[PDB]
Order: structure tokens, then C-alpha cells, then sequence
């Protein structure tokens, strides 16, 4: 309850961080694509642009 | 009665969220054609951006996608299957040739020109070393050396009126130097130059925190992480 | 290099398409493998593709248009007439591709796919996309063209339930996936939800007193993540 | 805080995750609610059920 919350929050947060480098930036986006997908391909060199 | 301008808008942002990009983009390029020697507000600049970066966004997605597919395909030794997505890549490379165009010529003519202030200086200058950019990603050799070339002018430039101009904690300037920094490393190859600089922009960020802004401080909080994402990634070789 | 045929390359191409997003071209694609067969059958992974190019061709035109009615209810909330029209007007223009779309893979099943279906598989498969496609014209046409619609969805379901239901186990990906969209149909289109948890719990429920996996049992997931909305909502 | 149940909690969260992904790369309304999430689009929630 106590830890789990804490947990939650983090997850929440990081969900969060995701979820804005999947809206504004290319990474993002391919990176959800290819989790999305279940690709089964070679890690994509990638840096963050807007 | 609403006017033509501020009737595009209105339909730039239904596309936006419904995801019609390219009409998005047909919708702000009228808007564009329409303006005479007023240069576009931030609101309609930005709507433009984000239209032509999803457009091409799509295909430089797709372009990437290809790519790994085509180099888990070489190393099987499918040379059959290595053409079709030759062929292909090659289909797309030629679109991206046509939006980057489209755009390109559009900054030059019309968007730069009319640039007034820093602000807008600097919001096209980085547009215009993007597509350049977008281009030196895929082009090879030559084309690829004009391409790095004119990429390097126009970050170059926006970035000295940014440095005079903008404050160090501004979107735009935080873009820039973000998308620079990216240019540095992934198409000259220079991870030196891309770390120098991201840091550079991201410390000058921090030492002026002061400067943080009632409406500009989610975006350039953003992109600061942004840097230290990258340079994170950078660092760790 | 001896050249690959028109049809191996093109189904080689669709699934490129489906990796890289490129869902309007899959479709180019799958119809140039259409096209190498005359009326002859698709095979279970070309069918497959053929279908999930569609689906996701008509999805996102689905998507764009759920989205601007969102817009379009707040906005007749936050009583903004001049916003409102403009809304209206463009969810149109959208309105015109969904029927374009739905009028191309409809001809398509009428006169070569649904032909073309030997075994009641193929045949359940075939009317489950006719229903469907029916179905999302039925979704935003009004009351004449509505009932049409509706008229033929139900005749393309009921004829793949009468198949499914004599032909296939009740653990058949294609007999749930019909039952799915089936269901959906009354619970949206009809509006009657009695009908639809009627449908969707006994497709539910046969399949369960039956216990290849992984479909069915994503589809099951749905059938009860669906039985459960449309009960909460009562 | 247990191993053994922290670890449960993970392949729980497992699970389910993977059932939100083939529901947001199959469904329509899998897909319509993950695209409202990541835009955060100020609308209220599209009455929706599942299709395939
Ligand atoms: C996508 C939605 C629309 C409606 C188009 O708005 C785009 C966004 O437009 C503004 O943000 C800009 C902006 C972006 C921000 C960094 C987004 O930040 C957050 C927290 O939402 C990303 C966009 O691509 C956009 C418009 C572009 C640029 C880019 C331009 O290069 C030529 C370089 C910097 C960056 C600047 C201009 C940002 O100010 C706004 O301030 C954002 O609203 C918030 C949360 O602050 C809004 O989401
Ligand atoms: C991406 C590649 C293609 C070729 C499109 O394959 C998609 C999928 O194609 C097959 O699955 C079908 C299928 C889908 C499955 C429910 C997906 O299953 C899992 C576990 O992800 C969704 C698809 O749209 C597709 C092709 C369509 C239908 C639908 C057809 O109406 C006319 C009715 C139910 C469903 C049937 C045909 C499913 O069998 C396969 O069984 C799936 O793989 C297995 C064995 O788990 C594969 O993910």
C-alpha cells in the first residue's frame, strides 16, 4: 500500500517522460513503433530532435 | 465572420489532432500564399513546423524501420529480399526529397525573408538547417557534402543571433542548439562537437534559471532534458 | 537475377508497408497481389494482409473521425457555432473517404473474394469483412443510408454466423473474431445491448466449455473486456 | 518489501502489459484512447468497444 504507491508514482512518472519524447521527438516515436510492433530488429542508433 | 487565415488555423489544429497531417500542411502552406509582408504569428509558425516535421516525420520513421530491416536481411544473406528493400528505401528517399523541397523553398521565398526579429530569425534559420539535415541523413557522397554544407550555414547562423538575442533558457535557442548538437553527431560524426556543445547549451540553461519564463517553461524544461538525454547516451561511448 | 513474380513480390512489399507505416501503400500492394490471382484463393497469411491493410487504412480515417465528433460534442457544449460548422465541414471531407474506402474493398469482396471461397473458414473470413466494412458506414450514415447499411451488415454476419457456428469450433480465431465484431454491431450500430451481451457471452462461453492459441484468446480477452463496459454502463 | 512478491507484482504488470499492447495495436479503440493519451487532447472520453 505505503510502497506500492510509491511505486505507482514512479511508474507514473516515468510513463510521463515517455510519453512526451514519443509526442515531439523521432526516438520517440520509432522506439514506440518498434516496442509497439514487436519488431524483432537491431536497436536503431538514435539521439533526441525536435 | 472568421477570416480565411484564422478559419486555416482553426482547420490546421482539427487536422493536428486528428492526425491529417499533410492536410495540416496544405491547410498552413495557404495561410503562407495569403500573408503579404506580415511574417506568420507564433502560433500559426509553430503549426507550420509541426506539420511538415510529422509529415516528414513519418518517412524518416518509416526510412529508419526499412534500414534495420535491410541489415537483418544482408546479414541472412536474403539478397532477394535485400533488393526489394533497396527498391523501397529508395521510393521513400525520393519523398522525403519532394517535402524537404517543398519547405525549403518556402523558408527562402517567403518565411526567412520576411523574418523581423531574433525570435523569427532563429525559428527558420533551424528549420532550414533541419531539412537540410533531413536530407545529409539519407543522401550519399556528393549531394550528402551540399546537404552537411548548407546545414552547417544555417545552424551556424541562427546560432549567433541566438547567442546575442535569445535568452540562454528560450525554446528556440535550446532547439537549435539540441538539433545542432544532433547534426554534429549523426551526420559529421564528431561526438566532441556534439557533447560541447549540447553542454554548453544545457549549462548556459542552468546558470539562468531566473530567466525561466510563465509560458516558456515546460517547453524549454523539456528540451533541456532532451540535451542531457542525448548526452547521456553520448558520454556512455 | 531471376526476377521475382508479381506476386511474391508484392506480398513481400505489403509486409514491408505494414512495418514502416505505410498502410495506403500495403494496400496498393496487396491489391497487386490480388490482381496476380484472378479469382483463384489468397492464401491464409495473403488474406491476412490483405484484410489488416484495409483495417488499418479505414482505422485511420475511424480514428480521425472519433476524434473531431469529441472536438465537435465540446465545442457545442462551450456553445462555439463558428467552431462548430468548420468541425462539420471537415468531419465530411473525412465522411467522403470512409465511403470511397469501404465502396473499394466491398466491390473487391463481391466480385473476387467472396467467389473465390472454398472452404467455410475462407467463407466466414470473407463475409466477416463485408459485414464490417457495411458496419462503418453504418457508424456515421444517417437514416436511409444508415438502414441500408445495417441491412447489410446484418445479412453478410448472420450468413458467416450460419458457417461459423455448423462449420468451425467455438475456439476458431475467425468464428470469435465474427462474434466480436457481431456483437458490436447491435451494441453500436442496432443499439441493443441486451442483444449484444446475448451474442457476445454465448461466443464467450462456447469457446470457454472448449478448453492456434494466441488469437483466440486475444479475442476472448476482448469479448470479456466488452461484456464488461457494456454491463458496468447499464 | 519481499522478493518474492515484488516479483509477482512484475509479472503481473507483465501480463497486462502485454494485453494493452495487442489491444492498442489491434483495436480501434485500443489505438483511438492510446492517441488521445499522447496528445493529452482536452476531450471527454469516446464511448468505444472493442473490434477486430
Ligand atoms: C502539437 C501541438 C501544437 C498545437 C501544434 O502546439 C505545439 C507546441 O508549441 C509550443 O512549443 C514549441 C514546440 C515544441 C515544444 C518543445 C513542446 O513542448 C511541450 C512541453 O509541449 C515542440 C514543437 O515541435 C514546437 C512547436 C517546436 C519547436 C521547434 C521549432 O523549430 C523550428 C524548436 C523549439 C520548439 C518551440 C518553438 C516550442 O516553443 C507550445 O508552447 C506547446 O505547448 C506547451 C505545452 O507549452 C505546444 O504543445
Ligand atoms: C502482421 C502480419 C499479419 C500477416 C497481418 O498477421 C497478423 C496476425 O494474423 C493472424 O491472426 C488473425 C488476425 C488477428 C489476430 C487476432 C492477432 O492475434 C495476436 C495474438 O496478436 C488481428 C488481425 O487483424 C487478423 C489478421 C484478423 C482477424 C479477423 C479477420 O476478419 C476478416 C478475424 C479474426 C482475426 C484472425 C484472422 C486472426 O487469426 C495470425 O494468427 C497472427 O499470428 C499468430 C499465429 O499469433 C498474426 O498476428
Amino acid at each position: 500500500f505505503n510502497e506500492l504507491n510509491q511505486l505507482a508514482e514512479e511508474a507514473k512518472r516515468r510513463a510521463e517522460i515517455a510519453r512526451q519524447r514519443e509526442l515531439h521527438t523521432l526516438k520517440g516515436h520509432v522506439e514506440s513503433v518498434v516496442k509497439l510492433k514487436g519488431l524483432d530488429i537491431e536497436t536503431i542508433q538514435q539521439s533526441y530532435d525536435i | 465572420a472568421p477570416t480565411a487565415r484564422e478559419e486555416n488555423v482553426y482547420m490546421a489544429k482539427l487536422a493536428e489532432q486528428a492526425e491529417r497531417y499533410e492536410e495540416m500542411v496544405e491547410f498552413m502552406e495557404k495561410v503562407s500564399n495569403s500573408l503579404g509582408s506580415e511574417e506568420l504569428t507564433v502560433e500559426e509558425r509553430n503549426l507550420l513546423s509541426v506539420a511538415y516535421k510529422n509529415v516528414i516525420g513519418a518517412r524518416r520513421a518509416s526510412w529508419r524501420i526499412i534500414s534495420s530491416i535491410e541489415q537483418k536481411e544482408e546479414s541472412r544473406g536474403n539478397e532477394e529480399h535485400v533488393n526489394s528493400i533497396r527498391e523501397y528505401r529508395s521510393k521513400i528517399e525520393n519523398e522525403l526529397s519532394k517535402i524537404c523541397d517543398g519547405i525549403l523553398k518556402l523558408l527562402d521565398a517567403k518565411l526567412i525573408p520576411s523574418a523581423a526579429s531574433g525570435d523569427s530569425k532563429v525559428f527558420y534559420l533551424k528549420m532550414k538547417g533541419d531539412y537540410h539535415r533531413y536530407l545529409a541523413e539519407f543522401k550519399t557522397g556528393a549531394e550528402r557534402k551540399e546537404a552537411a554544407e548548407s546545414t552547417l550555414t544555417a545552424y551556424k547562423a541562427a546560432q549567433d543571433i541566438a547567442t546575442t538575442e535569445l535568452a540562454p533558457t528560450h525554446p528556440i535557442r535550446l532547439g537549435l542548439a539540441l538539433n545542432f548538437s544532433v547534426f554534429y553527431y549523426e551526420i559529421l560524426n564528431s561526438p566532441d562537437r556534439a557533447c560541447n556543445l549540447a553542454k554548453q547549451a544545457f549549462d548556459e540553461a542552468i546558470a539562468e534559471l531566473d530567466t525561466l519564463g510563465e509560458e516558456s517553461y515546460k517547453d524549454s524544461t523539456l528540451i533541456m532534458q532532451l540535451l542531457r538525454d542525448n548526452l547521456t547516451l553520448w558520454t556512455s561511448d
